[PDB]
Parts: C-alpha cells; sequence; structure tokens
RNA sequence: AUAUACCGCCAUCUUCAGCAAACCCUGAUGAAGGCUACAAAGUAAGCGCAAGUACCCACGUAAAGACGUUAGGUCAAGGUGUAGCCC
C-alpha cells in the first residue's frame, strides 16, 4: 500500500486541510504547488539552490511563529523578491504579529540576500476541508 | 470508623440523636458493630450510651 | 421514554405505570381516549401454542 | 545538522509507537506506555536561554510612554526565571500524576456495582436526571475473523433505574468500554419496566420462578429487614426502590439470567388491590405487632361477594423443601444469618 | 385560566359522551353482511386467537361472527374519530397491493397518511434517524390488512406496540391480533369488504375534524361576545 | 543491539470490493445475526471501488487501489523510543 503524504481514513474525527487532504497523484490536477520559481523548468539553472532555500524558510517559519500557522507556506520569488504567504490564527496579538513581520523580513533579507516579503492571512480556526 | 473518623461526635446518653442511629427505627434493636462498621470500643460505648 | 417492552403488558399499562412514576412528563394523545373508551380486550401480547394430545378448537360446524 | 530535525508531531507519533504490529494484537505483556508531553505548553514567545527582553514580544512594547530599548536580563534576574519556570513545569506534572479516588464496586478491581451516572439527555431536550445507572458484567468476548484472527470486544451489561419502581437493563457492545457503557445505559431507558412495590419498600408477595437454568427464590419482608439478596439483586433493587427482601439465588448463576429473571419474576406480581378485584373480596393483613386488629389493604372496586372463599382443610400447595428444612431448625449453615454491613 | 377552559370544553368534552359522532349510524349487521365481511379463510388457515371471533365453520370455510364484529367496529371507529378530532396523525398500513392504490388515495382524501409500500426496518422503531430528531410520528396506526405478503404480521404491528401507538386493525380468521388495540374481526380480502372499510374510516376521519372546526368556532364567537 | 518499540517509504493478497462510525431490529436481551423487488428489518455518514484527471478519444495504458493479512522489508536514507560504548 502507497503511504507517501496520505492522511489515512480514521473514525471520523480528524479534521484534514485541503492541502492534505489531497495525495501526491493529485498535484497539477487538484491541488497546485506551495512554492514558484523558475529552477524546474527547462533550460533554467539553480534548482537546488532554491530548494535548500524552500526548506529553511518553511523550517524557520514554523519555529518563528510557533503555534500559529494554520496551513503551508506559499513561496513565490519574482525576479529578486520572495514573498512568502501564510495563513495565520488569531491567538497572538497583533502587537507579536508585527514584531515578528518586521524581524523576520529583515533577518532572511540579510541572510539570502534579496528583498523578503511576508504577508499573513489570518484566520479564526484552521479551515477543514473534511473529516478523516 | 464512623465514630473515631470525627472526633466532634461524643457518644454520651444525652446526645440522643446520635445514638437513633444505631437503634433500628422499626424494631428498636441496636445494630452489631459490622452493620454500621464501628469499632468493638465504640460500639460498646454505643450500647452503654443508648442503654 | 416510553418502554419498548411491547411483550410486557399492553401500550396502556406500559403508558399508564411510567406516568405514574413521573418519567413521561406529558401523558400521549391517545391515552384519554383509551382511558374513557377501551377496548374489549387489553392488547397484551399471547405467544401461540399448537394443540396436542385430546385438546380441540372449539369452533363447529355450521349445519 | 539543521536540515535533518523533524516536528514534535513526527517525534511522537514515532517514539510513542501507538500504531504498529505490536499495537494490532496485543502482542506483547507491555503496561505503562510513554506519554507525550506537549513541550510548548509553557513557552513563552521570545524567551530564551540568554534572557534577552525584546520590546514587544515578551515584554510591553512602550514603558513610561517611551517605546522600550533592547535589553538582557541579568545573570541573577535570569536564574529566578530558569528556577521558576522549572518549578511550574515540576507542578503542571504533579498535577497530571495526581489522581482520583474511583469508589470501588463489589470489589476493588470489578466493574460490577459501579455508577454510571445518568444517561445522557435525549435529541429533544429529553432529560433522565431522576435515573441511576449500575454496570452488572464486563465481559471481553472475542470472535474468529478471517484476517485479524482473534478480535477483542466488550459486552456491557447496567441497570437503570430512579428509585421509584421504574428500571430496566441493556446489553452494551463495543470495541472500547466506554461506548458500551454509552450504548447499554442509554438504550436501557428505553425498555424501562415499572415495577410494584408493596408500601414502597418491599414486593408483595414471595416470587419464586426459573429462567432457564437460574432459580431465583424471593420473600417479602418488614421494613429494616434490609436488602439479604445476590450482590447484582442488590444494587437492582437500590434501583427499582426495594429497601427489604431476601432473596436465594440457585442453579446456573448467571448475570444476564438473572436480571432477566428478576425482572420477570418483579414485572409479574399481583398487587393487594388486583387480588380483591380479582376475588371480589376483602385483603385483610394480620400483624403480631398490632396483635389481632384487621386492617384492610385491598377492597374491591367492584361488588363485594357473599360467599365466604372455600376452606380447604389442607391446601396441595407445593412447598420448597429449603423453606420447611429451616422452619424445623433442621437447616445449618456457617454462612447462613451472617453478619454483614448496612445494604 | 383560559386554557383550562379550552381543554375543557373542546378536549374533554367528546369524552363524556359514549357516541360523541354518531358513528354506529355508519354500518348495520346487514350492511357488513352485503359487504361480505363474514366470510373468512378456511379452517386449516385458522389462527388459534381468532377462535373467539368466529361464528364456525360452513363447509370448512370459517365464518365471522358479525355481531361480535359490529361491537368491536363501534369501538374502532369511535376511538380513530376522536383521534382524528384531537387531531391526531392518523397512518393507514396495508400491503395488499389489489388495494394499495385505493387506500393511498383514501388517505390523501380523508386529510391523513398510507403506508401501502415494502415496510423498511425502522420507519417506527428508527424514525429520528431516517427522519430526524424532530420528526412527529403517528398517533394512531390503523391496518386494513395486518399480515405482510408471506402470510406473517405486518412487522408494524409489533413495531407499533414497541413505540406504543395504538392501532386499529382488520383482522382475518388467519391473522393474530393479541398486538392490535382495537381489532376488528372482518374479512379482508374481498373487494367489496375493504372498500366498505375505507368508507368507514374515511367518513368517520371527516366526520370527526368537520366537528372540531364547529366545535372551535362556536368556542371563539362566543369567547369574544 | 532491538524493524519483535517506531515514524518515514514500501512488498503482498489487489489480475481484490470491501471496510465502517452512529443507530435500529432478531435470537426469551448468549456467543452472535440482519436478505427475498409480485420484497420478509435494516438505515447506513465516511473510506475504497466507481466517477473524474494524465497520455492519442468516451478505447487502452498509466495512475489509483480502503480496512486488514504475513510482529513481511528496511534502526545501514534520515529521524527516533529503550538498552549499551565515552583513552
Ligand atoms: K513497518
Ligand atoms: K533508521
Ligand atoms: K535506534
Ligand atoms: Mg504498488
Ligand atoms: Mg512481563
Ligand atoms: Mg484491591
Ligand atoms: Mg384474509
Ligand atoms: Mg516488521
Ligand atoms: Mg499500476
Ligand atoms: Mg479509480
Ligand atoms: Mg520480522
Ligand atoms: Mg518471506
Ligand atoms: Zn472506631
Amino acid at each position: 500500500k502507497n503511504r507517501a503524504a496520505r492522511v489515512r481514513v480514521s473514525k471520523g474525527d480528524k479534521p484534514v486541510t485541503y492541502e492534505e487532504a489531497h495525495a501526491p497523484h493529485y498535484i497539477a490536477h487538484r491541488k497546485g504547488w506551495l512554492s514558484l520559481h523558475t529552477g524546474n523548468l527547462d533550460g533554467e539553472d539553480h534548482a537546488a539552490e532554491r530548494t535548500v532555500e524552500d526548506v529553511f524558510l518553511r523550517k524557520f517559519m514554523w519555529g518563528t511563529f510557533p503555534g500559529c500557522l494554520a496551513d503551508q507556506l506559499v513561496l513565490k520569488r519574482r525576479g529578486n523578491q520572495l514573498e512568502i504567504c501564510a495563513v495565520v490564527l488569531r491567538q497572538l496579538s497583533p502587537h507579536k504579529y508585527y514584531f515578528l513581520v518586521g524581524y523576520s523580513e529583515t533577518l532572511l533579507s540579510y541572510f539570502y540576500k534579496c528583498p523578503v516579503r511576508l504577508h499573513l492571512q489570518t484566520v479564526p480556526s484552521k479551515v477543514v476541508y473534511k473529516y478523516l | 470508623c464512623p465514630i473515631c473518623r470525627d472526633h466532634k461526635l461524643h457518644v454520651d446518653f444525652r446526645n440522643v440523636k446520635l445514638l437513633e442511629q444505631f437503634v433500628c427505627a422499626h424494631t428498636g434493636i441496636i445494630f452489631y458493630a459490622p452493620y454500621t462498621g464501628v469499632c468493638v470500643k465504640q460500639h460498646k460505648r454505643l450500647t452503654q450510651a443508648i442503654q | 421514554a416510553g418502554s419498548r417492552l411491547e411483550t410486557v403488558g399492553s401500550i396502556f399499562s406500559r403508558t399508564r405505570d411510567l406516568v405514574r412514576a413521573g418519567v413521561l412528563k406529558e401523558k400521549p394523545l391517545w391515552f384519554d381516549v383509551y382511558d374513557a373508551f377501551p377496548p374489549l380486550r387489553e392488547p397484551v401480547f399471547q405467544r401461540p401454542r399448537v394443540r396436542y394430545g385430546k385438546a380441540k378448537a372449539p369452533i363447529q360446524d355450521i349445519w | 545538522s539543521f536540515f535533518t530535525k523533524l516536528t514534535a508531531d513526527e517525534l511522537w507519533k514515532g517514539a510513542l509507537a501507538e500504531t504498529g504490529a505490536g499495537a494490532k494484537k496485543g502482542r506483547g505483556k507491555r503496561t505503562k506506555k510513554k506519554k507525550r508531553k506537549d513541550l510548548n505548553r509553557g513557552q513563552i514567545i521570545g524567551e530564551g536561554r540568554y534572557g534577552f527582553l525584546w520590546p514587544g514580544l515578551n515584554v510591553p512594547l512602550m514603558k513610561n510612554g517611551a517605546v522600550q530599548t533592547i535589553a538582557q536580563r541579568s545573570k541573577e534576574e535570569q536564574e529566578k526565571v530558569e528556577a521558576d519556570m522549572i518549578q511550574q513545569r515540576e507542578e503542571w506534572d504533579r498535577k497530571k500524576k495526581m489522581k482520583v479516588k474511583r469508589e470501588r464496586g463489589w470489589s476493588g478491581n470489578s466493574w460490577g456495582g459501579i455508577s454510571l451516572g445518568p444517561p445522557d439527555p435525549g435529541p429533544c431536550g429529553e432529560t433522565y436526571e431522576d435515573f441511576d445507572t449500575r454496570i452488572l458484567e464486563v465481559r471481553n468476548v472475542f470472535t474468529m475473523t478471517a484476517k485479524e484472527g482473534r478480535k477483542k470486544s466488550i459486552r456491557v451489561l447496567v441497570a437503570v433505574g430512579n428509585g421509584k419502581g421504574a428500571a430496566g437493563f441493556s446489553i452494551g457492545k463495543a470495541t472500547d468500554r466506554m461506548d458500551a457503557f454509552r450504548k447499554a445505559k442509554n438504550r436501557a431507558v428505553h425498555h424501562l419496566h415499572y415495577i410494584e412495590r408493596y408500601e414502597d419498600h418491599t414486593i408483595f408477595h414471595d416470587i419464586s420462578l426459573r429462567f432457564k437454568r437460574t432459580h431465583i427464590k424471593m420473600k417479602k419482608q418488614p421494613k429494616g429487614y434490609g436488602l439479604r439478596c445476590h450482590r447484582a439483586i442488590i444494587t437492582i433493587c437500590r434501583l427499582i426502590g426495594i429497601k427489604d427482601m431476601y432473596a436465594k439465588v440457585s442453579g446456573s448463576i448467571n448475570m444476564l439470567s438473572l436480571t432477566q429473571g428478576l425482572f420477570r419474576g418483579l414485572s409479574r406480581q399481583e398487587t393487594h388491590q388486583q387480588l380483591a378485584d380479582k376475588k371480589g373480596l376483602h385483603v385483610v393483613e394480620i400483624r403480631e405487632e398490632c396483635g389481632p386488629l384487621p386492617i384492610v389493604v385491598a377492597s374491591p372496586r367492584g361488588p363485594l361477594r357473599k360467599d365466604p372463599e372455600p376452606e380447604d382443610e389442607v391446601p396441595d400447595v407445593k412447598l420448597d423443601w429449603e423453606d420447611v428444612k429451616t422452619a424445623q431448625g433442621m437447616k445449618r449453615s456457617v454462612w447462613s444469618n451472617l453478619k454483614r454491613a448496612a445494604t | 385560566e383560559d386554557s383550562t377552559d379550552f381543554n375543557d370544553k373542546i378536549l374533554n368534552e367528546p369524552l363524556k359522551h359514549s357516541d360523541f359522532f354518531n358513528v354506529k349510524e355508519l354500518f348495520s349487521v346487514r350492511s357488513l353482511f352485503d359487504a361480505r365481511v363474514h366470510l373468512g379463510h378456511k379452517a386449516g388457515c385458522r389462527h388459534r386467537f381468532m377462535e373467539p371471533y368466529i361464528f364456525g365453520s360452513r363447509l370448512d370455510h370459517d365464518i365471522i361472527d358479525l355481531e361480535q364484529t359490529a361491537t368491536h367496529l363501534q369501538l374502532a371507529l369511535n376511538f380513530t374519530a376522536h383521534m382524528a378530532y384531537r387531531k391526531g396523525i392518523i397512518l393507514f398500513i396495508s400491503r395488499n397491493r389489489q388495494f394499495s392504490y385505493l387506500i393511498e388515495n383514501m388517505a390523501r382524501d380523508c386529510g391523513e397518511y398510507a403506508h401501502t409500500r415494502y415496510f423498511r426496518g425502522g420507519m417506527l422503531t428508527n424514525a429520528r434517524l431516517l427522519f430526524g430528531p424532530t420528526v412527529r410520528l403517528p398517533d394512531l396506526i390503523i391496518f386494513l390488512h395486518t399480515l405482510n405478503n408471506i402470510f406473517e404480521p405486518h412487522v408494524a404491528v409489533r413495531d407499533a406496540a414497541k413505540m406504543n401507538i395504538p392501532t386499529v386493525g382488520i383482522v382475518d380468521t388467519n391473522c393474530n391480533p393479541c398486538l392490535i388495540t382495537y381489532p376488528v374481526p372482518g374479512n379482508d380480502d374481498s373487494p367489496l369488504a375493504v372498500h366498505l372499510y375505507c368508507r368507514l374510516f374515511q367518513t368517520a376521519i371527516t366526520r370527526a375534524k368537520e366537528k372540531r372546526q364547529q366545535v372551535e368556532a362556536l368556542y371563539r364567537l362566543q369567547g369574544q361576545k
């Protein structure tokens, strides 16, 4: 039986998001990609470097906004701009979200030597696609 | 036991409301000690106070 | 909380009793009608048995 | 390496090993399982080992109307914070370790006799707060399946009652024990019997019946006699509201047959009013405590017969040798008439 | 203050009369005899619990005592009328496919309900799941045929007793009346018998509904003035 | 060291069509069982199949393929419980 990226059926009490509820074979069919860049296009370079950066940014944001992320990050690159789009919860005070946005944008801009912007969308609770 | 666990319960011939709790209301017999769980020491004091 | 023990008494007795015990807060709509105009036989479950030995049905031939 | 690190959910799912061939068929004799602890519970965003005070994250942004600047706690001031966090963490663990003492049933490890509380409120705002639930038997039953082999299920017997004559019982089945409790107790309220009680404390007459192979002999008793019956009969009688009765169980002692037999006998008893109506005579009670005073307990609602009930010089009633042997002082048992706790 | 007078003048007043709706004028032993209600099944099909209602066997064919049918029918029609007066939900049930169309139309015409189709497990005992937690079940079930198409009692007879719903039922000589609240011994097969039953219940139900409106309307007009 | 503590990713039946929460009913309220369409106690969310999508069509091929079965494979992808080593 295939296991990769499959949330398995339970008793009907497990809420899954739209991203989580779709196995890999639905990628490009029912669900899109969580990062968009040109490195994996034919004739394009630096796919290895874009991949390492993506893995770090996901770990960095998970631990920088602990317990606040309500879904996977969407990473967008245009030119040298890096846009991080995150769906977050509404538990942290707004002052703390502004601190972490200013802190994270600056720290990541100096780390990866590119203009980095963070776009936060807040939701009252994790959006549930179905109960598996 | 019920008597020894509460030091404010005093087995005395004047505390008739406590003594009534160890006598059957329908037959007037004094319960044997296993009925209520009182130790032998307090059951004797209850039987003497009741009498 | 009507009882579903249909083989224990009748719907009237089971309803009448649970009303007395306070289990049923209100009497059902039919209870007062049954009480005023009851059936000839109270509808109590009975198990039908086959006859044995010398037992015969009491139905007579019409001549 | 930073890139080899995983999330807490990944780490706990592995370490706990809740899913695995060992969990499948209880293949291992295991008792104390590791329990996942939430390591982010008491953690504050912005707090670190170095004791830095980040304005707007872990300390207030503005102080005295002016914006605070980056600051760092002193070594001593940071020791207190660390110690205070450890004490708070130990307190959290301490409380979790502390557990409430369960009131036991018929025995310390048995489920029988334990209360399950009132049945759950029905969908249409229906409530059963007046009803109490008692467990009578919890059995682990096993069936053999093609794939999974020996599969484990729970069979529960529960009794419900309000203490005022309305009581019932139901079986519950489920893989989990708490689900079996829910099914049995919620179903039992839909199968309630009404039990007639003499003076709201005892049965109307001696009841002797057999249900399958279980024999139950019950005797009407006066006030103060208590419940001197099989422990399960005691439990059921408290739910019905019977205070004084003697019962003896003979033959197969099966909890489900005992419960079903008990409820059959108690539902099928003739009251004094029914006896008077059936025979159109007065039912007169004679009490030795009241001497020769005749106490009419029930009178027929319809006409009253004029012809005395025939007086058969000798009744052709079947007697129980145990009852006769006791009345003649020939019954010797070290276990009979023993001193017991109030029931 | 005004509710006790309402329930007393409207709900309790009909219950003080032996025949408040005059349902005895709807039928006679002769009208039943012409509809062949006395005709039962052959003796070999006789159900033991129907012997008290059987006049006898005419050449191995059981004859139903119409004197008893007349008394039982009075009680059943009287009960049915009182339940229609109280605005109860009346459900007609029968699996005899020869009369499914007739019974469904009679139910619609009287403003009541019919179930003549295959009866699915739990329509009554599991109604909240099938229909919804707020579903109202019938206050009276009328069986024009108490047997299913394999000649066993209709499952709704047992389940009606489980749900404490009173049942009126035409019971032929091969039927089991133990759990039917108001049984009516009578022929359930002949089209003339079945048509008669439908007219009597339809008329009893329709009359009781009209009587309820007359009483209410009068009680309101007098209330204002 | 332990795949006989596990996550992760998989083989296998599967070139299968079943699994099943929550109820209901039958068996005297036993383990258990629940269908007949001219129908007789089952209703079943969800999951799988199916449907859709990819490739050159609606075909075919891919992909998909639940719950479980073999304490199946892998502590030597990486991570990790327990135990062990630290001149
Ligand atoms: K494995
Ligand atoms: K490994
Ligand atoms: K290891
Ligand atoms: Mg494969
Ligand atoms: Mg061991
Ligand atoms: Mg112990
Ligand atoms: Mg017929
Ligand atoms: Mg293995
Ligand atoms: Mg393939
Ligand atoms: Mg498919
Ligand atoms: Mg192995
Ligand atoms: Mg092998
Ligand atoms: Zn003591």
